[PDB]
């Protein structure tokens, strides 16, 4: 009652989300900086950390 | 289809605005006399014009009479 399975789905989901933490940090940095008149969801996102 | 953030629309807008600069002497002299001068008014003849209407040896079409 104190130990649990953490199967392949949940582990991959958590590694996905800790990947997403970096890219949401990146987009929050980019959007917290100005110059938003030309931005598109292509440069703030970056699939290399993911 | 200007891709978003492609800036070609901005570049063309700036280029057109350069062409649309009010130093353009091609039409801003026309707009200056538009802001300074006027035109002539023709007077109509209700009677002699009917003589040349009768000098017209056909019948006017309805779409040409309104023209």
């Amino acid at each position: 009652g104190n130990r649990r399975i953490r199967s392949v789905g949940e582990m991959a989901e958590n590694q996905f989300r800790v990947g997403l933490v970096r890219v949401e940090r990146a987009v929050k940095e980019r959007l917290s900086l100005g110059d938003l008149d030309t931005l598109m969801p292509q440069d703030m996102i970056n699939a290399k950390p993911i | 289809l200007h891709k978003l953030g492609g800036d070609a629309w901005s570049r063309a807008r700036q280029k057109a605005a350069e062409k649309v600069r009010d130093v353009a002497a091609e039409l801003l002299d026309i707009y200056a006399q538009r802001a300074a001068k006027e035109g002539f008014a023709f007077k109509h003849d209700r009677e002699q014009y009917q003589l040349f209407c009768d000098s017209f040896p056909f019948e006017t079409t309805p779409d040409q009479a309104q023209a």
